[PDB]
Order: C-alpha cells, then sequence, then structure tokens
C-alpha cells in the first residue's frame, strides 16, 4: 500500500 | 506468553485505525500483507501518522528492513526496541496497549 523502506 | 504484536491478516486500514488510537510513539504490530502471499509488514505509530515497513526476505531466508538481517521476526522486533527503525527519525518499537 506507501512503505517507508520502499 | 505469546507475543502481543502479531496480528495476522488484517487490512492496512484497520491497522492504521487501531494504531492511531494508541497513546505512544513506537506502538506497533506485525501483520500479514494482503499485497502478496506469505509477506509481512510492520506498522508503527509515529506522531499523528502510521508508518508502514515492508519486511523483506533474502535468498538465505533472512528478514530485513534496510540492511541488517535477522533469522526471525522475533529477533527483528527485539532489535528495534533499542535501535531506531529509521536512521532519520528516532522510532523505537513498544508493545501496543489494550
Ligand atoms: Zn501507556
Amino acid at each position: 500500500x506507501e512503505y517507508i523502506n520502499q | 506468553k505469546p507475543h502481543p504484536w502479531f496480528f495476522g491478516k488484517i487490512p492496512r486500514a484497520k491497522a492504521e485505525e487501531m494504531l492511531s488510537k494508541q497513546r505512544h510513539d513506537g506502538a506497533f504490530l506485525i501483520r500479514e500483507s494482503e499485497s502478496a502471499p506469505g509477506d509481512f509488514s510492520l506498522s508503527v505509530k509515529f506522531g499523528n501518522d502510521v508508518q508502514h515497513f515492508k519486511v523483506l526476505r533474502d535468498g538465505a531466508g533472512k528478514y530485513f528492513l534496510w540492511v541488517v538481517k535477522f533469522n526471525s521476526l522475533n529477533e527483528l522486533v527485539d532489535y528495534h526496541r533499542s535501535t531506531s527503525v529509521s536512521r532519520n527519525q528516532q522510532i523505537f518499537l513498544r508493545d501496543i496497549e489494550q
């Protein structure tokens, strides 16, 4: 879904 | 005692809803992603938002968020109780409160 590590 | 941070398969929105009601920064949970079979995600409350981290796996089967690798989710979580999940923001994991 936004991911900090992506 | 079983771990209070393993929530199984719950939708990302539900995780946010729940974590938003928590009173401390760092309150987190590990959930099984709906984005791919057998994947895990770490959701953490920070300020007025909820940050999500994808738990990656390497060829040997180790888990990782950035660079350091772990042999289990248990080790990953315990490590991040004393070391920040992010180099830019100081976020230490702490068990949710019920
Ligand atoms: Zn409290």
